[PDB]
């Protein structure tokens, strides 16, 4: 699974 | 001016959606990741270490509007780990046929390990607010902010397939791509994300929980992340379902018929059909499958992911007072 900015 | 661009998923599970983005001139066209997470367009490119390349890449040197932005570089990382860096060029970039002039396209010199193991992914454009931008010493704006003279509308939606193809579109509201009315509710920009405070939730034929849920809308991430309790009462109602500490979430048998899940959009309720939470299966062949909602506790925010946004038509609202519309599909 793909999580996009910190 | 509008734009309209069809987004595909990457695989069978729709672990990202990927969009065609025509870069310089004559056109490059690369299929990008569209992130309302994270506001750097960057791409692959001749600038690439050649052992980290496996994609198509943006050569500038072929490109007669290319300009190197003196000075500027950039460096960025991701929720999943990912990373990457590089310098700036401005150039012309067009998405379904609405073009930006003097876009800020971030060169990669370097990518982190997925990106360069996903052959699908040539790179992201990112859609929250510019105030996130990561070049140095100036932040540069993303693709919607440039747009936003030109557009019909300081609007975009995004209208993503459940295993099937689906829209971006930029500047209108296509009211043939939903059902019953739009609610909007109000955007917090103090974190630089498309943020919004959920009014509650219900499982299957269940009763609807008044329980304020504060998280960001993110077409970038897969999965629907919400705070531990609600994530629990979901799962009760599903009788093989159990957290798995080595898998990493909720796991539950595949031939399982899951309870739909519903989120309140001020008095306005979206619901999300059970087959879209089963994530699929965790190998070819396995009986278990992954589950499309967990628990944000690791994240510390909640991410109203793929899983959720699918089930619904989205309007991301840029006006000055920026808000967030949802409708049924």
């Amino acid at each position: 699974p793909f999580h996009x900015v910190i | 001016s509008t734009g309209s661009a069809t987004t595909t998923p990457i695989d069978s599970l729709d672990d990202a959606y990927i969009t065609p983005v025509q870069i310089g001139t004559p056109a490059q066209t690369l299929n990008l990741d569209f992130d309302t997470g994270s506001s750097d367009l960057w791409v692959f490119s001749s600038e690439t270490t050649a052992s980290e390349v496996x994609q198509t890449i943006y050569t500038p040197s072929k490109s007669t509007t290319a300009k190197l932005l003196s000075g500027a570089t950039w460096s960025i990382s991701y929720g999943d780990g990912s990373s990457s860096s590089g310098d700036v060029y401005t150039d012309t970039v067009s998405v379904g046929g609405l073009t930006v002039t003097g876009q800020a396209v971030e060169s990669a010199k370097k990518v982190s390990s997925s990106f360069t193991e996903d052959s699908t992914i040539d790179g992201l454009l990112g859609l929250a607010f510019s105030t996130l931008n990561t070049v140095s010493p100036t932040q540069q704006k993303t693709f919607f902010d440039n747009a936003k003279a030109s557009l019909d509308s300081p609007v975009f939606t995004a209208d993503l397939g459940y295993h099937a193809p689906g829209t971006y579109n930029f500047g209108f509201i296509d009211t043939t791509a939903y059902t019953g009315s739009i609610t909007y509710t109000a955007v917090s920009t103090k974190q630089g994300f498309w943020e919004w405070t959920s009014t509650g939730y219900a499982v299957g034929s269940g009763t609807f929980k008044s329980t304020s849920i504060d998280g960001i809308a993110d077409t970038g991430t897969t999965l629907l992340y919400l705070p531990a309790t609600v994530v629990s009462a979901y799962w009760a109602q599903v009788s093989g379902a159990k957290s798995s500490s080595s898998v990493g979430g909720y796991v539950f048998p595949c031939s399982a018929t899951l309870p739909s899940f519903t989120f309140g959009v001020g008095s306005a309720r979206i619901v999300i059909p059970g087959d879209y939470i089963d994530f699929g299966p965790i190998s070819t062949g396995s009986s278990s499958c992954f589950g499309g909602i967990q628990s944000s506790a690791g994240i510390g925010i909640n991410i109203f992911g793929d899983v959720a946004l699918k089930a619904a038509f989205v309007v991301f609202n840029g006006a000055t007072t920026p808000t967030l519309g949802f409708a049924s599909k």
